[PDB]
């Protein structure tokens, strides 16, 4: 019924894993800092109208446990009626928070909702929360659990993406994220993180390597850190994809998403709710869709989810101006581009997680807020945001500029 | 609850309380020669454990001992094999009662010592693991382990739970539980499975009571308390919640799936699940979780397949089931091996290993010497790995005598010919040594395809000519196929039978027919793979199908070992008899195509795989264009079933024709000779134990066969003897 | 827009904490057991129309980490396009999953959604997930963290509920729960937990003490378990409620909810989606709401959440036939009953968590399923389900029988 609009979409810079600037910053502080910025932009807002705060978080333990969304509401001095719920749909948790918020606004039972995500991967490494699919042998043996880095290599093998191919995309992502920063694109949306004394802690995306060359990317070694180098998983993958003889391991640390810290926030409301608060709508949520594909390859989820959200909105690829897919691995983006036949100049036009990093819980809300800015800057109409998800899920969203 | 089953049987346990208060439970089942975890034992231990509680005030220690030559070995397999899915309640309550007895014995408040005198296998080791101290006698023939996984089961008497508490999740699974390893007393103490050793079985009970007297004096508070029952117990390697173990825990099912190659063997999966799920809870909840997984295995079909094959069938064979009755034993003094190829050299090694004096003859002394070098390289491998001493390795090689003169076969009373596959060559090779060997010398032949009756006409003592078929590598293949020609006496059969057991291998007695049983059946397995390759199926999918079916080696790799030039000879040979008009297998076209291209197998240097330097290195890339691979993409289960059914159906033909005389020979012969998957219980058991979407049983086998026959050819039609 | 209907609402029995029957059951297995029951009840349903599985879980760690909702979908052989997301809104997580499921159906972007919760408190204890509100002194100091039991005692002190008043309600809960079991009220909705072999593990709510007496309850001592025996929290509450001199500790283990294991599943979908699968709608979701009150008292949350869901549905207290409030503490139910003047014949008519237990992640879905069954049994029309939430939140849902 009611149409759901986006009124604000900000994010923190992404601090790197090794000697990161955000390592001393609790993930609760990352979110409170973004709430304080929303207040600065609208000090006249009636915060009593905000009825929920929905935050994605893939590792809700320790500094990120205990419903961190509600902690943000209380720690920021927001009204006690503002709710606060945490959710975890792996890498899409940020965009699922936004989608769920949009769906709650459409139902008419919520008026003005805050959505986003937070993931301090240097303080709470991925896997800190455990899990049945990984740590219980009965179900691990059944679902054929395989680390995502191996599904990405398998995708490159089946599709025939070479090491030079995935390295070529990695270079593009670096150059486009660099051009976006130096062009002032992110100037209004990236909220610098400061300490309790006002001192600057971080104001840019540390993980970026702007002076990357194709010769340097080729010197890198294929992934050999964590579960990927444990053993057995390549054979497990080939038992299902039995027509493949050997996996070509092409993904390194230079063509995969980086491990970083960050947080993002999006303010979503109905037209009546924004008009009552003096807010100007920036974009409209047109349709959402969740779907999935095989959980052993794990990273083919974007295609059926993007296909599903295009039918619900009555649209085709020709109708979409910008395609934003999370750059978890280069082959996932190249597989997606090959399936739907996406033009190069429409795909991740401002660089992606390979350049700027992938803070699991927040990434969906970050690339969503990235598309809101680029549509307004280019004066374009539509954008489609999607992410590959662990376990073979997919989530996609179509936003329209207002 | 109760230490008993219900709410009749004989008494198994002997009670003895001494003046110091030590009770000596001596197990002595009067219905057999071995203590077995049967219904009589459960009742006898129930009464014994009730008494330990009732007389607790006058008891200071317990010593569990045995009166047989072995300590305690195995469970009641005659009953576990009849457990239907509806019987799951009874199977659960039985193992729960067995473990409630051991738990009471273990938390008695006083030290319990196991006096292990012989083999403590299966449930027997589960008894000793429930004691606080284990003393073993370092004697010959003594083994300790938990080999339930080899029967498709798991240690349901606390073996999974206690070994995990003792060694951790990873060490217990890999070294004890997953493969059911058996340990000698010296090795058992080293890994921590036994606490101390003694020289003779007479010292066990005295040493046991001495340890109790000392433990009560030196450790008054910790006496009769297991490490996992103390406060502040730390599991070795951590619990599943420990960050160190959590990091590698996701790779345990993937490593296990890599070792099993995707085969549908449910028991190792269940052992790993029971192991980990148990470490997350207390000891009693862990023991109950293990019970439920045990009941899951017993009421399933694979366990019935493996219980049938690796317990009943294997026992019937070792007990001389195929050995003729009334024939006595005959010693072997000097073995004479003709031909120093990989077969003859392997035959010379396994015979010298058993203690026999071997004369290894070839056509040149250079050739015979290279044949003994096979035994030298093998002994240098075992000497480097510490599995033998320098003295026994020197005595082994000294028993092998290479030669090139026919006169050096003097004193040989057991000839094993292993020369080239050709009739008139074998006729000439036997004709020049048959007069030098002893007058009662066995004249064995290691042919794979040629009928034994034909080869027998080349000797004058045809009653002693017999087929002795080995499988390469002889040092690691456990089967010997003994072919009975229509002139071979029952004495020649029993002599080769006894020779087979003496060298540590399992025999099957097979009537003379072209292809015998192993060559004929493994042919149909390989021919199915080549047919699929001709049909356009991807070569990697064929190999995955062979491994996921449960074969030790995938079929295309196996063809390279067998070499296609041999396979093409078999096709011309079995056709020259049909002459009628021959009905060729679809695989015959693929063999001739590869021979035309000069890719005959590993011996040539090129086959379905590429061979760079010495080792195999990936499938031949030109294979996909030759046979247009990828054009036919059947379901993986159809590929798997085509290979299993072809052999299963061919085995039934051998049983009908009289090639085999028992399904035990069929099951063990297929498992140990040609590598049929163990979870099937053998290529004969596969029929009665087939389980798929169409159901379970022989009727389900016939339906699946007819479904396969409709889609892939009439060679899958079931024989009349499998029908109603 | 689209009306959301409840089609099936089932739950496991609740197993007790100490020497519980469900202690040996993995929380993933409790959910898969309920999914297998739905297959048994509707064998011909096309599971490809199920677009998301939403599970509440308050301590998503260990056996409950790694998105246990997605693990449920994969382990139970459901279609790989059926999603799976875990959320956490403390004690209201179970009902929040239903509400979000209902709101996803209303938006038209979802088709058929499974909602519910899971919590094996005997394996994953409360607090296992950490949390910034309690384990960060900077946050803990500012927002005045007080455990829930002391808020319940402070509620009893202010409103004037005596030790006998709260013990009188505790006996009322035990009695009405036993009467519900004796009458066969729970025969169709409580699905007994079985093992891999089909053997029975638990078939009843083994935390119930039906032979409770008033004298027995008076012998218990005030709450002395963790987070309460530690000093400070009494003075921290009185520093905010400075007009109260002394807190009257009246809550014991006999008038508080019980630590139990359990899970629940609710099937929600549009009218068209159920008609296509041949499902019969059992109740309609009418409206949901989220509000809150003071976080130091922590448990006065259901009062504004109930008023808000009533004003959004155009209803009053007289129009509601059955009220269902979670029995975390007796004083919370008495306070709620006092504020809105609820007749006793309408309040927790089949007993509550004081008798049957409180599996944090699942309770919301469990008491919702209780109300769908009781509406059909009484042939009544409307039921209101609300829960008090930690941190001062409130959630409420109004359902109408169809």
């Amino acid at each position: 019924s009611e149409e759901a609009f986006i009124y604000e979409a900000i994010r923190t810079p992404r601090g790197k894993q090794k000697n990161g600037s955000l390592h001393e910053v609790k993930p609760l502080s990352l979110v409170v800092g973004l709430i304080d910025e929303l207040r600065k932009r609208h000090p006249d807002l009636d915060e009593n109208l905000i009825s929920d705060v929905i935050l994605g978080c893939v590792s809700p333990v320790g500094d990120q446990g205990g419903d961190i969304a509600r902690a943000a509401v209380l720690a920021s001095g927001m009204p006690v009626t503002s709710g606060g719920v945490q959710l975890n749909r792996f890498a899409a948790s940020g965009l699922e928070a936004v989608n769920t918020a949009a769906q709650k606004v459409r139902s008419g039972w919520d008026d003005l909702v805050l959505a986003g995500g937070v993931e301090s991967m240097s303080r709470v490494p991925m896997g800190s929360d455990g899990g049945a699919m990984g740590l219980d042998p009965a179900t691990n043996y059944d679902v054929m659990f395989v680390p995502q880095s191996i599904g990405a290599d398998l995708i490159a093998t089946i599709e025939g993406f070479s090491r030079e191919d995935v390295d070529a995309y990695a270079l593009r992502s670096q150059q486009k994220a660099a051009e976006a920063w130096s062009g002032g694109y992110f100037a209004k949306s990236v909220v610098p993180v400061r300490d309790q004394n006002g001192l600057l802690i971080l104001d840019h995306d540390e993980h970026m390597r702007p002076d990357t060359t194709k010769e340097g990317l080729a010197k890198l070694k294929p992934a050999f850190e964590g579960l990927a180098a444990l053993g057995g998983f390549d054979d497990v993958a080939l038992q299902k994809y039995h027509w493949v003889e050997k996996i070509n391991h092409v993904h390194t640390g230079g063509n995969s998403s980086g491990i970083v810290d960050g947080a993002a926030l999006v303010m979503i409301g109905s037209a009546a709710a924004g008009k009552l608060q003096g807010l100007t709508p920036r974009a409209r949520i047109v349709a959402t869709a969740t779907s999935g594909a095989d959980p052993v390859i794990m990273l083919t989820g974007p295609t059926p989810a993007t296909r599903k959200v295009l039918d619900r909105a009555g649209l085709t690829v020709d109708d979409i101006d910008l395609f934003e897919l999370n750059e978890a691995f280069a082959s996932v983006v190249l597989k997606f581009q090959k399936d739907l036949n996406i033009p190069d100049e429409k795909l991740n036009v401002n660089g992606g997680a390979i350049a700027m990093g992938h803070p699991l819980g927040a990434t969906g809300a970050m690339i969503l807020g990235t598309m809101v800015d680029e549509l307004e800057r280019r004066n374009a109409r539509r954008a489609l945001i999607t992410l590959c998800i662990g376990g073979g899920m997919g989530v996609a969203t179509i936003i329209e500029r207002v | 609850s109760s230490h008993h089953h219900h709410h009749m049987p004989d008494n198994t346990i002997q009670w003895d309380k001494d003046a110091d208060g030590i009770v000596t439970l001596t197990m002595d089942d009067p219905s057999g020669s071995t203590n077995v975890m049967n219904e009589a034992y459960i009742e006898s231990m129930g009464k014994a454990v009730d008494r330990l509680v009732a007389e607790k005030d006058s008891i200071t220690g317990v010593v569990v001992a045995s009166a047989k030559k072995t300590f305690f070995a195995g469970g009641d397999v005659k009953t576990m094999i009849q457990a239907r899915p509806e019987d799951a309640g009874d199977v659960f309550n039985t193992v729960e009662t067995i473990k409630r007895q051991l738990r009471t014995l273990e938390t008695l408040g006083k030290p319990v010592v196991a006096a292990i005198n012989g083999a403590a296998l299966g449930g027997g080791l589960e008894i000793a693991l429930a004691c606080h101290h284990r003393i073993a006698a370092d004697v010959k023939g003594s083994q300790l382990g938990l080999p339930a996984v080899t029967l498709g089961l798991l240690p349901g008497g606390g073996g999974v739970t206690r070994t995990v508490r003792m060694f951790g999740i990873q060490n217990a699974f890999v070294s004890v539980l997953a493969q059911g390893t058996r340990f000698k007393p010296a090795k058992a103490k080293e890994i921590g499975l036994v606490d101390e050793l003694v020289a003779t079985v007479e010292e066990l009970v005295p040493a046991a009571k001495a340890w109790i007297k000392e433990e009560l004096k030196a450790n008054p508070d910790g006496a009769g308390v297991q490490p996992w029952d103390k406060k502040g117990y730390k599991m070795p390697g951590g619990t599943p919640s420990s960050p160190g173990l959590a990091a590698i825990l996701p790779s345990f099912p993937s490593n296990l799936r890599k070792q099993l190659k995707g085969a549908p063997m449910p028991a190792p999966r269940a052992i790993l699940a029971a192991a980990v799920e148990g470490a997350q809870v207390d000891f009693d909840t862990a023991s109950r979780i293990e019970s439920r997984y045990f009941a899951s295995l017993v009421t399933g079909q694979v366990a019935k397949n493996m219980m049938q094959a690796f317990f009943f069938d294997l026992q019937a064979i070792n007990a001389g089931g195929s050995r003729p009755e009334g024939i006595g034993k005959t010693p072997i003094k000097r073995i004479g091996v003709l031909g120093a190829g990989m077969m003859g050299a392997g035959i010379a090694y396994v015979s010298a290993k058993a203690g026999y004096e071997v004369v290894l003859k070839d056509v040149s002394l250079e050739a015979a010497a290279k044949g003994k070098g096979y035994s030298e390289k093998l002994e240098a491998k075992a000497l480097e790995r510490g599995r033998t001493t320098q003295e026994r390795s020197d005595a082994l090689l000294a028993r092998i005598t290479p030669t090139a003169d026919a006169a050096d076969f003097k004193g040989v009373d057991f000839v094993i010919e292993a020369v080239f596959e050709n009739q008139e060559l074998k006729h000439k090779v036997f004709g020049e040594i048959e007069d030098i060997v002893e007058p009662n010398a066995i004249l064995g032949s290691n042919t794979s395809t040629l009928p034994i009756t034909g080869l027998a006409t080349g000797v004058k003592r045809q009653e002693d000519f017999i087929g002795i078929h080995f499988f390469s590598p002889v040092d690691k293949m456990p089967l010997v196929e003994i072919i009975k020609g229509e002139k071979t006496s029952d004495e020649a059969l029993a002599r080769v039978f006894d020779y087979t057991l003496a060298i540590g291998k399992t025999p099957i007695v097979v009537n003379d027919s072209r292809g015998f049983f192993t060559s004929r059946v493994i042919g149909t397995f390989v021919n199915e793979a080549l047919a699929m390759l001709g049909e356009g199926v991807e070569p990697a999918s064929i190999e995955q199908a062979g491994s996921q079916a449960g074969y030790p080696a995938p079929p295309l790799q196996l063809s390279d070992e067998l070499n296609l030039e041999l396979m093409h000879k078999i096709a011309v040979a079995t056709r020259k008899g049909v002459e009628g008009t021959y009905q060729p297998h679809p695989a015959e076209a693929v063999v001739e195509k590869m021979i035309e291209l000069g890719r005959s197998g590993r011996l040539k240097g090129a086959g379905f795989y590429e061979y760079a330097d010495g080792k195999r290195s990936g499938l031949w890339p030109g294979l996909r264009e030759t046979f247009k691979s990828g054009s036919s993409q059947p379901p993986l289960q159809d590929m798997i079933d085509r290979m299993l059914f072809a052999e299963a159906l061919e085995t039934q033909k051998c049983l009908d024709e009289g090639v085999l005389t028992s399904t035990a020979d069929a099951n063990i012969g297929s498992i140990m000779g040609i590598g049929f998957p163990p979870w099937t219980g053998g290529s004969a058991q596969f029929i009665v134990g087939y389980s798929g979407p169409a159901g379970t049983g022989k009727a389900a086998f016939v339906a699946r066969a007819r479904e396969l026959a409709a889609a892939y050819g009439d060679r899958f039609l079931p024989p009349e003897s499998l029908l109603s």
